[PDB]
């Protein structure tokens, strides 16, 4: 799918990135003349027509009115679309500074690894490893130590044409951790959820109880539906 | 298991050239890297250097920058080093290790010696004298 | 070339004692240190990989931490099979270089 | 109103919740055949009419020209809408990481408590306070420490129905913290303004110095105004 | 430009500013009636047609019926435009914790200083620098220290009119920090590329390697196009 | 002030039940939770159990899981313990503590005794003896 | 069930003197440990509510610290109304189990 | 390089005035500000006040909050400082010490005394004797 | 008023051993303490204008540190030029202060 059990720290090569920082002839004659390529459009308020079967006027009038309210609409809609990306365009900029792999993953729309040179993000890809071998560990325990355990699940995977079965530790995006370096001091009565490929793995008490599919967690309602009402295809009647 | 199986001990006069040779069996010889590592009797582990089969990619130590030759034959899936120019101090129990992480996906170069060297070799004693 | 220095020549500590070893480097190896445990007449054997991360088959009372500059490996508990030389290996960039081996014996 | 003041870490159950990863028919007969369910629309660019008062065909034309284009940018516009909300869902999600209880806030447009259990979200109820109890104190200094101080002002309340008065630390949102383990070093020179209900508490000096109405403070305007300009009510004038 | 060579911790004097918090006459007579403030607007949907040539009511109800569906879309599309706005008020609020001056700066359109003192920003102004002055060090080393190097590299550049030289550490958006204590431990093979002015320093192992204009390195394409395709201009010919 | 009136002492031959009584007056008694701690002489303070009026719900120390029957009664504001099976060990003073947090807001429970326990009964020295 | 322990049995300072006391705990009791202050033949009188909360009424020189693992109480002065034995108890989760009082008394 | 050059030392009998002046030459003289310093015999550093050329504005220490005057002249580029009701206590080496970062960016205020104090002046021994 | 304390009143070290020099303050001056040096007869010189930002043309011997309540200075190797009187001087507000000076001298 988009996001595949992936190792994305062996990359040695990354593609250097950077944001950017830096993102109608009308003649009164109250006739108002516009200039078309292939002919000269009049439009009269009072008249409530427009020159380029006296309806021949009234509907380039209605045409040309509706395109002239609708293209300033959608010139004001710009506008702001563009005032908008500018801002989320900054707020991209510092959501890599906390986290880059994920805020690049989702400017690419496919998982890549991402790490910040400086002011420039170089951008590598990720090392996929094979789906049926990656299996979580039951124990989240580290061992020899009762007071440090697992923050993330260890998962034992093996890369496409490899025999050998590596061990790791799952990250966010099913991305596996070569270094198994992520734990947190032991907590009681602790339940985690973890999500690996289609199934949440639930832990209590930094042991494996139950895999239950996405459904079973509600999913949160972020979008914001735009309702947007397409026209009718209305039949015009014919009358006398 | 990935089992490497080095060559046997070789009594060379000064001066002579050993190629020693290093199998690798029970994984893809060519995808890992293989560190050659040298130890002096009564001395610490010395890197001699590190070759990758696929990419025929081999990094040496300045010491034998000049005198060292690390190849691989994937055919053979045995990787070999030699070292010219032979003096007494080389006399030492040369080691192949497998990298422990993939070291290339395709021809995607990755960093796979970042982790370190899992499988190793029994080692060939090879003693430098006339 | 990156030097790394371990900080502790030779260790000896009675049977069940804890045993640190420090690896230290002039720059930033950034958590690519690895721990070898070697025998007399024996092939190193990696203990831990990454500068934490413990390799399969080592017992738990190995244990890595430490980061760029800085680096240490701890026996919990030294047993009479941790009587061995354990060498540090920086592993960010070529030439990769191994660190003088501590000797662990029993005291 | 929509955040009064709460305490949000005595809920005792909490809904999970996990955020979403994964988020006609035109024959040429230059005239184009589009199916309708009672009807068929030819539209001919050349004839300038389309086929379902010689002006019935170029209306239909006209409204349906209209139909195609509108449509047609409501599209790109939902296509467009559609890939920024997949951005802004990455956005909240990393954001709850940083802080969970102000962004599901804003998700439910209504104060909720939210502990982030794994990968999935824990979403719970606060514990309403009395409006009339919550009482700031002038003092934010920690007793018997004169090197820390409160970072944020302590708060004298009561629970709906429970005359005991408990003592607390305002946080952000109207969300009163039991726990007053929110501290600072000292520092020369502090001027701080606390927002507690529909008052900015002015604090000098770890001292209540005054107590402003919101509108005493400008507000940022960081709403992008969309400028939507309504279809005028155009009234067509009958001519010959 | 919008952000020139400038010092950002001297200003004394702060504007304090707060984010928001809080941020038709149809009657059945199928024929409806809709008030107009000269004229009343009856819409038959079975007729086909609007009353204020049999085209006349055509063409009204052409242009009232794309007016009320079109300015119904905008009713839909503002509403969701202000939900949107809500979201994206409340994640500038976060990046202020996170960043303040780097926010302010996106929302003043404007390179401005900010500071949060308690739940109110403090906006000041920056001191601008002589552009021509500005000059970066080729060694990002820190003295007499080989373990500790500058995390940033150092300018040297000089004020408006001031003949003395000031060396301070470049930092984003053009911004010279008169301290230079950005400072990090030296790392092996470690590349950096920081933007000053027009040109991105590239500096290898902490000493400057090379200067390379911006379009050198790639942009990422954050901007979402809205693909907005304007009505067309339709000529309607004259049929019998 | 909460105030929490305990019952007096009672000396209790060894296999009797001793039940003792914890009055709360001068705040909402259903809502929060009233916890049960025993001191032995020369011993530190014991959990025994806790239990919250409107929930009903209590939870008891493994020890007493068998012979420990905590109640509450909302007529009369008070909240009973009844040891059973009275053994020597079981000799000392009974305490009745409040918690500081509310427990509960309606219908929905409240983690109010993570807070700790603010008023405390005089408390009811059980002696077992024959 | 969470198992705490109070690392000072008992501890003599003179009149003036700074009082230490340690709570550990097996578990995380993630800022859910209360301290309680007991007087011979008295109900024992909570002293900080949270970990570092102090209980109102009660004299500013008793301050506590700490998260999960580990906790301490310390008391700027030690005076002669501060002689009495201190119990730590976890309310993270039932079990709720009280630690060993420290008895401090007056050097 | 901006050179402060002070006034020459001055034996001042006891109740006298003295007024110490501070030419500023090699830079700007307004847009910058200058602390005066006094360090008594056998004593630490003591800033006496500071003052701003530009805006006038000068800031001086409680003791001398009532005898000390901080004046500036832009035209002579030159800063003064008079101690009125001279006393015993009051000899020392004055010092004028100019700002290291500017202080004022045209008509708004800075905080350049942040930065401490880099250029300071040669220094006046103000005796109060009779 | 802020009020600034140096921990140390006076220093004797060897050629070449470090020097620290502590400046405390009541409240938080927030990197505004700048460190001077003062020979007998010779007006104060500033060599740390921030609390750790080196000023040019000074040793790099001479490096500063801490913030807000702590700040330090400490010389990497004393030299026969080093023997002077140290001021740490509070910049965050008037009135500005100077810590009584350190004098170092050699041993
Ligand atoms: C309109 O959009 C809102 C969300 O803004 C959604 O809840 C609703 O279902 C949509 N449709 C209707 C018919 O209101
Ligand atoms: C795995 O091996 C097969 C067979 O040689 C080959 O087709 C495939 O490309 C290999 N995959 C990778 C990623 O090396
Ligand atoms: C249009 O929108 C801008 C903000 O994008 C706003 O400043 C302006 O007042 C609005 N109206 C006009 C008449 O431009
Ligand atoms: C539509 O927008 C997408 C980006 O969302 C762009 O890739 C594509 O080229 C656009 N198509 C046009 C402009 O016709
Ligand atoms: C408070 O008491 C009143 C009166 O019984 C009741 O209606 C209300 O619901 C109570 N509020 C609570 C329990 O939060
Ligand atoms: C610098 O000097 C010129 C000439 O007097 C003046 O016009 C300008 O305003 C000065 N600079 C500033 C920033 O005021």
């Amino acid at each position: 799918t988009s996001f595949p059990f992936r190792v994305c720290e062996l990359s040695s090569h990354g593609d250097l990135f950077r944001f950017s920082s830096d993102i109608e002839n009308h003649t009164e004659g109250s006739t108002i003349a516009t200039e078309t390529g292939k002919s000269i459009h009049f439009v009269t308020d009072e008249g409530t027509s427009s020159f380029v079967n006296p309806a021949t006027v009234q509907i380039q009038f209605a045409y040309d009115s509706l395109r002239r309210q609708i293209n300033r609409m959608l010139g004001d809609l710009a506008r702001a679309w563009c005032l908008e990306q500018k801002r989320q365009n900054m707020v991209l900029r510092e959501l890599t500074k906390i986290n880059p792999t994920t805020v690049m993953s989702s400017i690419y729309g496919k998982a890549v690894a991402a790490k910040r040179l400086g002011d420039v993000i170089s951008v590598s890809q990720c090392v996929p490893v094979n789906q049926a071998t990656v299996t979580l560990r039951k124990s989240m325990r580290v061992p020899g130590s009762e007071t440090m355990c697992y923050s993330r699940p260890l998962v034992s995977f093996s890369f496409i044409n490899d025999t050998k079965t590596y061990e790791g530790q799952l990250g966010t995006d099913n991305e596996i951790f070569l270094t198994k370096k992520m734990t947190e001091v032991c907590q009681a009565t602790s339940q985690y959820y973890f999500q690996s490929g289609n199934e949440i793995h639930v832990y209590n008490d930094y042991h494996h109880f139950k895999t239950i599919e996405l459904d079973g967690i509600a999913t949160l309602q972020t979008f914001i539906s735009l309702n947007t009402s397409l026209i009718e295809n209305i039949d015009f009647a014919s009358l006398e | 298991q990935v089992q490497l199986v080095q060559s046997g001990a070789e009594v060379k006069k000064p001066g002579s050239s050993i190629k020693v040779s290093c199998k690798t069996s029970g994984g893809p010889f060519s995808t890992y890297g293989i560190n050659w590592v040298r130890q002096a009797p009564g001395q610490g582990l010395e890197w001699m250097g590190w070759i990758i089969p696929v990419f025929d990619t081999s990094s040496f130590a300045q010491r034998f920058q000049d005198r060292l030759s690390i190849t691989a034959d994937a055919s053979t899936s045995t990787a070999y080093m030699e070292l010219r120019s032979l003096r007494s101090e080389d006399t030492a129990v040369y080691y192949c290790a497998r990298d422990r992480v993939l070291g290339a996906h395709g021809a995607n170069p990755l960093n796979g010696h970042h982790y370190g060297m899992d499988v190793w070799g029994q080692g060939t004693t090879v003693t430098v004298s006339s | 070339d990156i030097q790394i220095t371990q900080s502790p020549s030779s260790v000896s500590a009675s049977v069940g004692d804890r045993v640190t070893i420090t690896c230290r480097a002039n720059l930033g190896i950034s958590d690519w240190l690895a721990w070898y445990q070697q025998k007399p007449g024996r092939a190193p054997k990696l203990l831990i990989y990454a500068a934490s991360s413990l390799e399969s088959g080592v017992p738990s009372r190995f244990s890595g931490s430490g980061s760029g500059i800085y680096f240490t490996l701890t026996i919990s508990s030294l047993q009479p099979e941790d009587v061995a030389t354990y060498f540090c290996q920086q592993a960010n960039s070529f030439p990769l270089s191994f660190g003088g081996g501590t000797r662990v014996d029993i005291a």
